[PDB]
C-alpha cells in the first residue's frame, strides 16, 4: 500500500514519499494513434479510470499517462506521466509558453520509412526547446533493420544541430528503452515552495443521476499544478470563475473560493500534491457552477494569483513566413502562412490555457485582441498563436503580452 | 343475482330517483327504477319541462339514465308517477351521491354473494337483509349508512364482526371490503433547482435539503433525487393529497428560505402534482 503521510517540509523531485507522479513527460511522433500500444505496454493498459462524461474536444486535449519504472520484489526508481495528443501544433504551442511542458521527449518514430511525417515532428522538437528517439519497426529483415537503423542514424546527424543524439532499435526492447530513460532522465527544477497555481483542463461531477438527499459531492475539476505545492484543505480560488453579462454593460467576472475537500490522482493521491500530473482537486462548490467540462480554462489559485482577469490585450505580433517544419509537395500556397488579416478568429495558448480572440486592430507592432472569453495568465507571458490551415489548428506565430483592459468584479 | 339495494319496496312522494328510460308512449316515458329493483315507472310528457316541449324524444334518449322525482305513488295498482321540472341541480348531486354509493355497496354485496355461491336468490335476499341493512336500519338514514359502516369496517373491523351471518362468509366479506373499501393510491412529485454557486456550495445545498426533508412526517416521507445535476425532485407517495399538497408548499416555502438565507439560488421548476 501506499506510505504517504502529511509531513513535507522541502519536496524533493526524486523522492519515494510521494512515488505518484514527479516529472511530466512528453512522447511526440508521428506514430497517428500507433503509440498507444507502446504506451500502453509500457505502463497499463486502462490504469486511469476514475470520471469520464460525453468529450468535449478530444482532439484538443493533452491525455497524460503515469508510468512507474520498477526494476532493482523490486523497487520503483520513478514514477513519471507521459503525455501524447494528437495534433504536435497544440503541443508545441503549449510547450512555447513558458516551462513545465514534456520534460522529458519520447520520440516514437517508425523505422519503416522516413516520409515527411517524422521531419515534422523532428522540427516541431527543435523548435519546442533533451530527446529521446526510437524505432517501431518490429518484426522485419535484420538487414533491413541495419539499413533502417543507419537511415535513422543518418537522420540524427542531420538533426544534431537541434536535437539529434538519439539512441535505440515483445516488449524486451520497450523495457530495455525504459531502463535507458530512466538512467537518462534528467531531474528537473520544479519549484515546490511558491503559492498554488493549477490549470483546470478537466471539470467533473461525479453525482449519478437519482443521488440522495444529503450524498451530493460535487466540484472536483481536474488539471495540472503549475507552480508551488497543494495541500488538501487549503482555500483554494478560481481565477476566471463566473463571467456573467447580464448586467447590460461590462461583463462581471465574479471569482469562485472554495476549500479543497480532496486531492486525487489516478490512485489515491495524499493530501500533498506533487506538480506535473493530471491531478484533481474537488472542492465545496456547486456541481450546477461546474458541470461535465463546464469550468474548463480556468486557474485555480490560493490567496489570488497575480494572474488577472482581462477583456482586450495587446500582443506584439511575430509570426513565421512559411509552415513550421511543414511544406507540401504541391505547396499551392497551402503552406504559407498568410498576414494577420483583421476579425480573424484564432486562439492564444498561455501554458496549457487556450483563449480564443479576433484581431481588432493591428499595424506592425501589436495586435489589440478582444477575447472570446475573459482570462487570467499573466501580464508578460509569452503568448503564441495559432491558426487553423483546415479542420487543423496549427502554429502561426508568437508574441508578447504587453498592456490590456482588465476587469474585477466582486 | 340481483334485487332492490334498500330494504323499503316502494318509494315515499318527493323524493328524488334514479330511473332508467326504456321506451316511449303517449300517456309519457317508461322507465325502470334501477335501485328499486327495476320496478316500472312512468314520467308524464306535461312534466318533462318548465318550457313548452312538442316531442318527448326531445328529452327522452331511450338508454340514457336519469334524476327524476316521484310525484304520485298508487301501491295498490303498482303505478308510480315521476317528474323531471322539480328536481334542482343540487338535489340531482345529492342523488347521484346516493346512487353511487349504493351501487358500490351492492357490487361488495354481489361480490360476497359469489363468493359464497349462494345460488339461491332467496339467499341472496336474506343476506341483503341480514349483513347490510342492519347497519342502514340502526343509523336510521339510507344509502349513505351502509357506505359509512363499510368504511369503518374497513377502518375497523368490528363493525364487520359484529354481522351475524356466519364465519367463513365474514371472512369472504371482509376480503371484499378490503379489496373494494380500501384503494388508496397517491405519490405526489415535484421538482425544483436548489444550487448555490457561492463560497459552500455543496454545503449549503446540503443544508438546505435537510432542513427542507426534516419537514416531511411520518407517513409521509420526502425523498429528494438528484435528477439532474443542478434539479432535484421531491417525492412523498403519502394519501391524503389535499394535505399533501400542503405539506409540499410548506416543505418548499421552508427550502427557498434556506437558500435565500445562505445567498444561494433557489428555483420551483414545478408545483407538487400526482403521479
Amino acid at each position: 500500500l501506499t506510505t504517504l503521510d502529511v509531513t513535507k517540509l522541502t519536496p524533493l523531485s526524486h523522492e519515494v514519499i510521494s512515488r505518484q507522479a514527479t516529472i511530466n513527460i512528453g512522447t511526440i511522433g508521428h506514430v497517428a494513434h500507433g503509440k498507444s500500444t507502446v504506451v500502453k505496454a509500457i505502463s497499463g493498459v486502462h490504469t486511469v479510470r476514475f470520471k469520464n462524461e460525453l468529450e468535449r474536444n478530444i482532439t484538443i486535449k493533452l491525455g497524460y499517462a503515469n508510468a512507474k519504472i520498477y526494476k532493482l520484489n523490486f523497487k520503483l526508481v520513478r514514477h513519471v506521466s507521459f503525455v501524447d495528443c494528437p495534433g504536435h501544433d497544440i503541443l508545441m504551442a503549449t510547450m512555447l509558453n513558458g516551462a513545465a511542458v514534456m520534460d522529458a521527449a519520447l520520440l516514437l518514430i517508425a523505422g519503416n520509412e522516413s516520409c515527411p511525417q517524422p521531419q515534422t515532428s523532428e522540427h516541431l522538437a527543435a523548435i519546442e526547446i533533451h530527446i529521446l528517439i526510437l524505432q517501431n519497426k518490429i518484426d522485419l529483415v535484420k538487414e533491413s533493420q541495419a539499413k533502417e537503423q543507419y537511415e535513422q542514424i543518418l537522420a540524427f546527424v542531420q538533426g544534431t544541430v537541434a536535437e539529434g543524439a538519439p539512441i535505440i532499435p515483445l516488449k524486451y526492447n520497450i523495457e530495455v528503452v525504459c531502463e535507458y530513460i530512466v538512467k537518462k532522465i534528467p531531474v528537473p527544477p520544479r519549484d515546490f515552495t511558491s503559492e498554488p497555481r493549477l490549470i483546470v483542463i478537466r471539470s467533473f461531477d461525479v453525482n449519478k443521476p437519482g443521488c440522495e438527499v444529503d450524498d451530493l459531492k460535487g466540484g472536483v475539476a481536474g488539471g495540472s499544478i503549475l507552480k508551488g505545492v497543494l495541500k488538501v484543505g487549503q482555500e483554494i480560488e478560481v481565477r476566471p470563475g463566473i463571467v456573467s453579462k447580464d448586467s447590460e454593460g461590462k461583463l462581471m467576472c465574479k471569482p469562485i473560493f472554495s476549500k479543497i475537500v480532496s486531492l486525487f490522482a489516478e490512485h489515491n493521491d495524499l493530501q500533498y500534491a506533487a506538480p506535473g500530473g493530471l491531478i484533481g482537486v474537488g472542492t465545496k462548490i456547486d456541481p450546477t457552477l461546474c458541470r461535465a467540462d463546464r469550468m474548463v480554462g480556468q486557474v485555480l489559485g490560493a490567496v489570488g494569483a497575480l494572474p488577472e482577469i482581462f477583456t482586450e490585450l495587446e500582443i506584439s505580433y511575430f509570426l513565421l513566413r512559411r509552415l513550421l517544419g511543414v511544406r507540401t509537395e504541391g505547396d499551392k500556397k497551402a503552406a504559407k502562412v498568410q498576414k494577420l488579416s483583421k476579425n480573424e478568429v484564432l486562439m492564444v495558448n498561455i501554458g496549457s490555457l487556450s483563449t480564443g480572440g479576433r484581431v481588432s486592430a493591428v499595424k506592425a507592432d501589436l495586435g489589440k485582441i478582444v477575447l472570446t472569453n475573459p482570462v487570467c495568465t499573466e501580464v508578460g507571458e509569452k503568448i503564441a498563436l495559432s491558426r487553423r490551415v483546415e479542420k487543423h489548428w496549427r502554429l502561426i506565430g508568437w508574441g508578447q503580452i504587453r498592456r490590456g483592459v482588465t476587469i474585477k468584479p466582486t | 343475482l340481483s334485487c332492490r339495494f334498500y330494504q323499503h319496496k316502494f318509494p315515499e312522494v318527493e323524493d328524488v330517483v334514479m330511473v332508467n328510460v326504456r321506451s316511449i308512449a303517449e300517456m309519457g316515458a317508461y322507465v325502470s327504477l334501477l335501485e328499486y329493483n327495476n320496478i316500472e315507472g312512468m314520467i308524464l310528457l306535461s312534466e318533462l319541462s318548465r318550457r313548452r316541449i312538442r316531442s318527448i324524444n326531445k328529452l327522452i334518449r331511450i338508454g340514457r339514465n336519469e334524476c327524476v322525482v316521484v310525484i304520485r305513488v298508487d301501491k295498490e295498482k303498482g303505478y308510480i308517477d315521476l317528474s323531471k321540472r322539480r328536481v334542482s341541480p343540487e338535489e340531482a348531486i345529492k342523488c347521484e351521491d346516493k346512487f353511487t354509493k349504493s351501487k358500490t355497496v351492492y357490487s361488495i354485496l354481489r361480490h360476497v354473494a359469489e363468493v359464497l355461491e349462494y345460488t339461491k336468490d332467496e339467499q341472496l335476499e336474506s343476506l341483503f337483509q341480514r349483513t347490510a341493512w342492519v347497519f342502514d336500519d340502526k343509523y336510521k338514514r339510507p344509502g349513505y349508512g351502509a357506505y359509512d359502516a363499510f368504511k369503518h369496517a374497513v377502518s375497523d373491523p368490528s363493525i364487520l364482526d359484529s354481522l351475524d351471518l356466519n364465519e367463513d362468509e365474514r371472512e369472504v366479506l371482509i376480503n371484499n371490503i378490503n379489496r373494494r373499501l380500501t384503494p388508496q393510491a397517491v405519490k405526489i412529485r415535484a421538482d425544483i433547482e436548489v444550487a448555490c454557486y457561492g463560497y459552500e456550495g455543496i454545503d449549503a445545498v446540503k443544508e438546505a435539503l435537510r432542513a427542507g426533508l426534516n419537514c416531511s412526517t411520518e407517513n409521509m416521507p420526502i425523498k429528494i433525487n438528484l435528477i439532474a445535476p443542478p434539479r432535484y425532485v421531491m417525492t412523498t407517495t403519502t394519501l391524503e393529497r389535499t394535505e399533501g399538497l400542503s405539506v409540499l408548499s410548506q416543505a418548499m416555502a421552508v427550502i427557498k428560505e434556506k437558500i435565500e438565507e445562505k445567498r444561494g439560488v433557489f428555483n420551483v421548476q414545478m408545483e407538487p402534482k400526482v403521479v
